[PDB]
């Protein structure tokens, strides 16, 4: 399984069958056939898989990066330090990149569970997705084929530059 | 190969590059100023040798 708060999923209501016609539905025939013939045999097997699993069970790890001094603190060309700040933010670009495609993952799921009402009932997943794709265009975006952490620094101050003029011009 | 490993081999590369790129922009400019001010061990460009001079009282006196 996965975590269900970073994907979440609201409670299934499905209705209680109330049938009014008088003919059976091939439905629940067809849903007893393949419980009898389909998911009991490929849950012994599985059954039978994971004993053996249990069997012998080892364990693999999440690798955890400690955090190294970034790009601002490292002195202007000495390599041994900014290496250690680029392999950091390129770590922290391709994670960023996985937080949009959870976001991502968040707002189809939601569309496609919703249904017909998705455009009203998806409005918070729309948020988040509005904010995150803001966040990382703000962050990541134009920087070209060849970024770098100071390439990325350069941006931020540009856009700092921008935001403190359009500031202190409207006071 | 770990990435500990390729990680910290790249680092012991950048930084033997890194010294000899610092020393190859030390000796253009060495050489730049050892051409201009010849007072280095570089281009000493020959005189003549003052121990081929002769020293000794000579035929007439005013030399």
């Amino acid at each position: 399984s996965w975590d269900k708060d970073v994907y979440p999923e609201p409670p299934r209501r499905t209705p209680a069958p109330s049938p009014q016609t008088s003919l059976p539905n091939p439905i629940t025939y067809l849903t007893k056939a393949f419980d009898l013939l389909v998911d009991r045999p490929v849950t012994l097997v599985r059954e039978f898989i994971e004993r053996q699993h249990a069997k012998n069970k080892y364990y693999y790890y999440h690798r955890e990066f400690r955090r190294v001094p970034d790009i601002t603190e490292c002195h202007e060309k000495d390599v041994l330090c900014m290496f250690e700040a680029e392999m950091q933010w390129k770590r922290d670009y391709k994670v960023d990149q996985e937080i949009v495609n959870i976001i991502q993952e968040r707002l189809k799921a939601c569309q496609q569970r919703e249904g017909e009402s998705h455009r009203q009932n998806c409005a918070k997943e729309l948020q988040q997705f509005t904010q995150v794709v803001k966040a990382y265009q703000d962050r990541y975006h134009d920087l070209g084929a060849h970024y770098s952490a100071r390439k990325c620094l350069a941006k931020q101050k540009q856009r700092m530059l921008a935001e403190r003029k359009a500031t202190k011009e409207a006071a | 190969d770990a990435p500990e490993k390729n990680y910290e081999r790249t680092m012991a590369i950048l930084q033997i590059e890194s010294e000899k790129a610092e020393l190859r922009l030390k000796e253009l400019e060495v050489r730049r100023l050892m051409r201009a001010k010849g007072d280095g061990p570089w281009f000493q460009y020959p005189t003549i040798d003052k121990a081929l001079i002769d020293h000794s009282p000579k035929a007439t006196p005013d030399n």
